[PDB]
RNA sequence: AUACGUUAAGUGGAAAAGGAUGUGGAGUUGCUUAGACAACCAGGAUGUUGGCUUAGAAGCAGCCACCAUUUAAAGAGUGCG
């Protein structure tokens, strides 16, 4: 099992990809088609995805969503977070708005319900410095 | 190594007196020491 | 040794009410094996599922003494006792027989537990 | 919480003489051992059932009472199960094979090696690799396993010569 | 490094120790003090030594504590000249040390990092040390 | 010689800072048959290396807000890597 996070719009040259899923037996040509096709909802964005290896070379895949907290940044409509988180609160972001971002990671996110999912966010919104209200 | 004040260095050493004599163990070579 | 009582008095409530649970062996209980039967958990109902595996014959078998006089059989070695809340049961003696099979932890052959005043065989 | 106290089931056939003083005389179709025995133990036969009691709470009592039982131990089940320790030689050219009761050896020495066995212990050569020393003896194979050792100390750059199966010798890196 | 900025006489008499401290027994200005079981002269260097030993391993912390300041000179004759023919020239200063006196103090840090800081003090004070804290009945 | 002990090195019959599961007594305290120290069999966190960074280094360049959930349990980290 090896993850690699592979572009959604492209997926063809060695040097991503290539050897390093060429040794596992995997068939290159086969899957790259894959790639292309349920990834074409989200175009243009780095989606990570995990790689089971069946001892029959038979392999089944499944997406990711894109890295947490970058959206956190959008949000707060500030570029960049403080270099010192509480000490700096240079940015804020209400609760209601949280919602609207904890559930873009529910597939990603391994957690139970929709409330513990805001509290998930709720300590990466902390790491940039961002207020809670 | 020889010292007078022999003391452990990592958690990993342990005191044991033999022949008379204290000495530290551990399972890097290094840490092991002797007095007297 | 008060914070042991918390662990036997909140246990009870919950066989008080309950009406159905399995015999699960902790023998080479991996974390992504238990994050499997968590899920089902989550299909199920939510929290009120119990995992605890408090399976000491000091511990477990004193809540049982009021109830359930099934388990002074089940209770040497190694057990992880499950508890339902509401629930009509179905899927939940069914659901861990399928996953023993599939590797993942030793079944115990299914020991069994209260049901009516019986034990082995998984319906 | 304690060594000597604990009870010795024998599964048989094991008869244990109880002759003084002290001498035990295991007995069984393994093999015969006879352990020294210094007066102030004591040593009792309960059916199928070795037993050992401390005459006193004293420290130095304390030390002597939990190696009487591990030894009368080590003699049951080498008069039954036996023992025998692995020895996993590493390397290219290295080999092993027997002359007789002797064991002669291809270390990487020019000078040919050669270890003879005492009595009551064998050494089959299963491969080149493997070395197997029989013996009833846990004492004596684990003597002749560090005689065999002696012959050639591991090397911490690589894995050369005897080496227990299984342990890591230190890892080292080259230049 | 600690020298007074005057003194009435440029010698003094070494003196004779004996007996339990005049005072300063107690330590209270600090959480934490190392106390001196016998006495012996300390040179100024020697406590110089102590200071610099604890201002790293501390690190960021309360100030030091320091309850001896030195005033009783020790002379020292230049070497290979004949006895007598006057007395010799103060080379330094050195701090009178009375048994269970408090050789040092300090407060506001951690006590793990106290038990170290107490400790490399010890060893460059020839004088045996032992570990104290504050008392309070009180 | 008598009685209660202590000492194991020839200490007794040669010093020190310092070091040590040496041993004999005294005291304090944590846990502990609603379970202790040893184990031997179980698993090791979830988003996540998480913020600020250094080409990249994800338990770990190092500076830290070092969060909250899954819960029988685990620090967004004890350590050999």
């Amino acid at each position: 099992v090896v993850k690699l996070q592979i572009p959604a719009g492209k997926a063809n040259p060695a040097p991503p990809v290539g050897p390093a899923l060429g040794q596992a037996g995997v068939n290159i040509m086969g899957f790259c088609k894959e790639f292309n096709a349920r990834t074409a909802d989200q175009a243009g964005l780095i989606i990570p995805v995990e790689i089971s290896v069946y001892e029959d070379r038979s392999f089944t895949f499944i997406t990711k969503t894109p890295p947490a907290a970058v959206l956190l940044k959008k949000a707060a409509g500030i570029e960049s977070g403080s270099g010192e988180p509480n000490r700096n609160k240079v940015a804020t972001v209400k609760r209601d708005k949280v919602r609207e971002i904890a559930e873009t990671k529910m597939p990603d996110l391994n957690a139970a319900d929709v409330e513990a999912a805001m509290r998930m966010v709720e300590g990466t919104a902390r790491s940039m410095g961002i207020v809670i209200e | 190594k020889v010292r007078p004040s022999v003391k452990p260095i990592c958690e990993k050493c342990k005191v044991i007196r033999r022949k008379g004599k204290v000495m530290v163990i551990c399972e890097n070579p290094k840490h092991k020491q002797k007095q007297g | 040794a008060i914070e042991t009582k918390k662990v036997v008095v909140e246990e009870i409530a919950s066989k008080l009410k309950e009406s159905k649970s399995t015999i699960i062996v902790d023998y080479r209980g991996l974390n992504v094996s238990e994050v499997t039967e968590l899920r089902k958990q989550l299909r199920e109902a939510n929290v009120e599922f119990k995992v605890y595996k408090n399976t000491m014959t000091r511990r477990a078998v004193e809540q049982a003494e009021l109830n359930g006089l099934n388990d002074f059989l089940t209770g040497p070695n190694a057990i992880a006792f499950s508890t339902e809340d509401v629930v009509a049961p179905a899927k939940v003696l069914n659901d861990f027989a399928k996953n023993h099979e599939a590797l993942e932890i030793k079944a115990g052959v299914i020991e069994g537990k209260v049901s009516t005043v019986e034990e082995v065989k998984a319906l | 919480s304690r060594v000597g106290k604990k009870l010795l089931e024998i599964p048989s056939d094991v008869t244990v003489t109880l002759n003084d003083n002290n001498t035990v005389a295991v007995k069984g179709p393994k093999g015969e051992l006879t352990r020294t025995f210094h007066p102030d133990m004591e040593i009792k036969v309960e059916d199928n059932v070795l037993t050992v009691a401390r005459p006193s709470d004293q420290k130095e009592h304390r030390a002597l009472h939990g190696t009487t039982r591990s030894l009368l131990g080590n003699m049951v089940e080498g008069v039954s199960k036996g023992f025998e320790r692995g020895l996993e030689l590493v390397g290219v050219g290295y080999r092993a094979s027997k002359s007789g009761n002797k064991l002669v050896l291809n270390v990487g020495y020019s000078h040919p090696v050669e270890i003879v066995p005492e009595e009551g212990i064998e050494i089959e050569v299963p491969s080149q690799t493997k070395v197997v020393v029989k013996g009833t003896d846990k004492e004596r194979v684990g003597a002749i396993a560090a005689n065999i050792r002696a012959v050639r100390s591991p090397e911490p750059y690589k894995g050369k010569g005897i080496r227990y199966e299984g342990e890591v010798v230190r890892r080292k890196e080259g230049k | 490094m600690l020298l007074p900025k005057r003194v009435k006489y440029r010698r003094e008499h070494r003196g004779k120790m004996r007996g339990r401290a005049k005072g300063g027994t107690e330590v209270h200005f600090g959480e934490f003090g190392i106390q001196a079981l016998e006495a012996s002269w300390i040179t100024n260097r020697q406590i110089e030594a102590a200071r610099i030993a604890m201002t790293r391993y501390m690190k960021r912390g309360g100030k030091v504590w320091i309850k001896i300041f030195p005033s009783k000179p020790y002379t020292a004759k230049p070497l290979e000249v004949r006895m007598g023919s006057g007395k010799g020239a103060p080379e330094g200063w050195v701090a009178v040390v009375k048994p269970g006196k408090v050789l040092f103090e300090i407060s506001g840090v951690s006590e793990e990092v106290a038990r170290e800081a107490l400790r490399l003090a010890s060893h460059k004070l020839p004088i045996k040390t032992k570990f104290v804290k504050r008392e309070e009945i009180g």
